[PDB]
RNA sequence: CGAUGUCGGCUCAUCACAUCCUGGGGCUGAAGUAGGUCCCAAGGGUAUGGCUGUUCGCCAUUUAAAGUGGUACGCGAGCUG
RNA sequence: GUGAAGAGGGAAACAACCCAGACCGCCAGCUAAGGUCCCAAAGUCAUGGUUAAGUGGGAAACGAUGUGGGAAGGCCCAGACAGCCAGGAUGUUGGCUUAGAAGCAGCCAUCAUUUAAAGAAAGCGUAAUAGCUCACUGGUCGAGUCGGCCUGCGCGGAAGA
């Protein structure tokens, strides 16, 4: 039920990556296997709080972008190493 | 009751009524009936006085800075919301019996009723009225 | 900001003149004149008195509190006046006042004679202990202190000049 | 004493501390201590804030040592010059880097593990923090 | 009066006052909290 | 505000001291302080006497603080300290008990009067003696 | 290193305060006397002998006290050796 | 790489650091580092904010209602946080090795009701006594308030001739 908007990266690499997260948002991924993967850049105190929830691992999250909904499940999360902030999350379509 | 300044209209003034308090009566009729309702405080007027109301604050959080000179008598009375009433004119006179009197002319409960006062313990019903 | 948000009512007709920022009160039992900080002013809603922080002044609303509880202190005062009442427990303790000029012998060597301030009376009913009153609360306050501080009470028998509601702690010899 | 047996060498270069931590999440137990600093860590100095652990509960939970030591430090002697050898070993340090959970531990209540990780964190010498367990 | 780099309260009555600057510890339950310095 | 109203019986069976296992949550469920017994359970009450019970006018008030006032022990058990036996009722023509002396009788209600009260304490004593009597514990002159 | 004379003593000093005394305060397991400890304070003051080359240390007797350090472990174009 | 074997401008002074490699002259101009209130040429420039410490213009662990900002909380008109309250229900002389502990030494650790507040620790001192209060709910004057997380700049920590 947890609903993201979020809007497509245009620009990546370490440079790239490393000016987002200095601006309160981290990138992320969407495959499926079968489907093109798909860059994609989303705020990170929002998905930080909806963190907490121990049901963000266990439902299907939904995905807007550009207008388009899509429902997918979190697959893993690597974290800061010492400060409570995520750099990147990958996720499945399902 | 609009603000916080009519939440003031709340928070000493019944230290009037709880100064010299010598009874206790409660009940649990939630049904606002309005024969009873100037039967019950026309005979306070009658017998003891306007000093009590038709004030209704029952919630676990609202009577200790309730009656906060006396009368643990009522200390623990706070389920679903329960009438209060103390008595000044005389001290333990017979208010209870007609309060009864009126249960026995159906109100409609009275939560765990027990003898409030002049046991200074538990259930039983008050049977002596030291009027 | 709740006590600067709290105008207080005058009574009936002290004199009040706001010359400025001066605010000079002139009650039944005395006169009393004090300088406002330039943070607040205070208008005379015609029955009491309204304060409101300067713009420009980020401690406006810290200041007319003080402001606000200084003018009703003073309203008071003029209205009816302070009164403090200290004992002198202690064997070998005495007070006396002679117009404004009180003697005491708590017993160093010699006896202390302390001249008040000129506006504040007192009065011994008993020779035990001091009752001074007066027109304004910063002043009664520091004469009672003064007279404390000539032997504040030792925590170990009582003894000293002490407030009247004020309870000491004691001690113990903790051998013998 | 917390000290490796039969290193495979006696003396070990100085090396750098450099990088960030591996085991930065918390695994075995449900509270850690994350440090959040950087720099050696000496065998004695866990053994004091293991102490203080274990004394904090007196009895209780079930605890964790992320930091195993086995790196030789040595220290030249007093009044000696420069030179003429490499000093023997004297004590044992686990170079920790920012994110490292040194202490973990579970079975007792939360607020308890954080008054037992403060006392701990009062004899380590890098900056810590409390930390829980995440779902991942 | 405990002149101490490190000030807390040390009971529930301790009070936290910054006077002049400084960091002071007031209880008016016993006169030995007092701390000062912090 | 709470003076008294709420009067049960606790303070549960009587030897030695310092709380903790019998009798627990029972209490635990709602409020009374933790340590609340050694101020008078561990530096007040007892050596006035050590083993059997008295009643105790025990609680705490809302701001979870302890005050005491006494009682005197019920004649069911006082007697036990007074005559000294392990004997009781339920077969009384089987199991019964001897004499005990009024002197002594008067003593254990003069206590009786002082940790209570009654408009005539001499009216009052004679229950005691016949508690006796009903859990067969034979009181004499 | 085509020289930068040294341990202790004598005479003369001077500065710092992390105060030995005197001064002002807290806190006390501060009855009082006497203390313990901590904070402020450098104005002034801060032994004499026996032993040893000794600084020091030990001893004897005082004193309100016999402070700790810096100054080329002050001071040999000032003395002694 | 620089000095050695490199002058010039900057960092007060300062072979090595920054900028830059002096053929000579010129009372011409544009720039580098670094700066523009006065010493000393150039902004007492413009805009939006931060700090109250002379921080800037030395120094840590650790401590704190300093202050600015961000996110999410509880709690509340079945009315919140603090004021005054009065604060003090009981089969315990609990299995302690039944010499002394008897609401606050070591103990073993946890049966309930009546039933708005009523969980065998928190402190003052008494071989051990009494007595008062805090983790707590609230009747008038009160509403925005209670404690945490992320941070920016600050405060103490901070004593030498
Ligand atoms: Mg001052
Ligand atoms: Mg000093
Ligand atoms: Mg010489
Ligand atoms: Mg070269
Ligand atoms: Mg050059
Ligand atoms: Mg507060
Ligand atoms: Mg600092
Ligand atoms: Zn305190």
């Amino acid at each position: 039920m947890f609903t993201i908007n979020a809007e497509v990266r245009k620009e990546q690499g370490k440079g790239a990556s490393r000016r987002l997260r200095a601006a309160n948002k981290f990138p992320a991924i969407i495959y499926g296997g079968k489907e093109a993967p798909l860059a994609i850049e989303l705020d990170h105190d929002k998905v930080m709080n909806m963190q907490a929830k121990a049901e963000f691992y266990s439902e299907v999250l939904t995905i807007v972008v550009d207008g388009k909904e899509i429902k997918v499940k979190a697959q893993d999360v690597q974290r800061h190493p010492y400060k409570p902030k995520l750099q990147h999350i990958d996720f499945v379509r399902a | 009751m609009a603000l916080n300044l009519q939440d003031k209209q709340a928070i000493v003034a019944e230290v009037s009524e709880v100064a010299k308090g010598a009874l206790s009566a409660v009940v649990a009729d939630s049904r606002g009936v309005t024969v009873d309702k100037m039967t019950e405080l026309r005979k306070a007027g009658r017998e003891a006085g306007v000093y009590m109301r038709v004030v209704r604050n029952t919630l676990l959080r609202r009577a200790v800075e309730g009656t906060p000179f006396e009368c643990l008598k009522d200390a623990f009375v706070g389920p679903t919301l329960i009438a209060y009433s103390m008595e000044h004119p005389g001290a333990a006179a017979r208010l209870f019996k007609e309060f009864a009197k009126a249960n026995a002319k159906f109100e409609v409960k009275a939560a765990a009723f027990e003898g409030e006062l002049i046991p200074a313990s538990q259930i039983d019903r008050l049977a002596t009225l030291p009027t | 900001s709740r006590v600067a948000k709290a105008p207080v009512v005058v009574p009936a007709g002290v004199d009040v003149k706001i010359n400025g920022q001066v605010i000079t009160i002139k009650g039944k039992n005395g006169e009393l004149t004090r300088t406002l900080n330039d943070a607040v002013e205070v208008k005379h809603a015609d029955n009491t008195l309204t304060f409101g922080p300067r713009d420009g002044y980020a401690d406006g609303w810290a200041q007319a509190g003080t402001a606000r509880a200084l003018l009703n202190s003073m309203v008071i005062g003029v209205t009816e006046g302070f009164t403090k009442k200290l004992q002198l427990v202690g064997v070998g303790y005495r007070a006396a006042v002679k117009g404004n000029v009180i003697n005491l012998s708590l017993g160093f060597s010699h006896p202390v004679d302390h001249q008040l301030p000129a506006g504040i009376t007192a009065e011994c009913p008993t020779q035990t202990e001091i009752v001074l009153k007066g027109a304004d609360k910063q002043v009664i306050g520091q004469v009672a202190a003064d007279l404390r501080a000539y032997r504040r009470p030792e925590p170990y028998k009582g003894k000293g000049v002490r407030y009247a509601d004020e309870v000491v702690r004691t001690k113990e010899a903790k051998k013998k | 004493m917390l000290q490796p047996k039969r290193t495979k060498f006696r003396k070990m270069h100085k090396g750098r501390n450099r990088g960030l931590a591996q085991g930065t999440d918390v695994s075995f137990g449900s509270f850690g201590l994350k440090a959040v600093g950087r720099g050696r860590l000496t065998a004695r100095q866990i053994e004091a804030a293991r102490r203080a652990m274990t004394r904090a509960v007196k009895r209780q939970g079930k605890i964790w040592i992320r930091v195993f030591p086995d790196k030789p430090i040595t220290e030249k002697p007093l009044a000696v010059r420069m030179g003429k050898g490499k000093g023997n070993v004297e004590y044992w340090v686990a170079l920790i880097q920012p994110g490292k959970v040194l202490y973990e531990m579970d079975g007792v209540p939360e607020e308890l593990a954080r008054e037992a990780f403060k006392l701990a964190a009062a004899k380590l010498p890098i900056k810590t923090t409390f930390v829980t367990k995440t779902v991942m | 009066m405990k002149v101490r780099a490190s000030v807390k309260k040390l009971c529930r009555n301790c009070k936290i006052v910054k006077r002049d600057g400084v960091i002071r510890v007031i209880c008016s339950a016993e006169p030995k909290h007092k701390q000062r310095q912090g | 505000a709470k003076k008294v109203q709420a009067y049960v019986k606790l303070q549960v069976a009587a030897g030695m001291a310092n709380p903790s296992p019998p009798v627990g949550p029972a209490l635990g469920q709602q409020g009374v302080n933790i340590m609340e017994f050694c101020k008078a359970f561990n530096a007040k009450t007892d050596s006035i006497e050590k083993g059997l019970p008295i009643p105790v006018v025990i609680t705490v008030y809302a701001d979870r603080s302890f005050t005491f006032v006494t009682k005197t022990p019920p004649a069911a058990v006082l007697l036990k300290k007074a005559a000294g036996i392990k004997s009781g009722s339920g077969k009384p023509n089987k199991d019964k008990v001897g004499k005990i002396s009024r002197a002594q009788l008067q003593e254990i209600a003069q206590t009786k009067a002082a940790d209570m009260t009654g408009a005539d304490i001499e009216a009052m004593t004679r229950s005691i003696e016949g508690t006796a009597r009903s859990m067969g514990l034979v009181v004499e002159d």
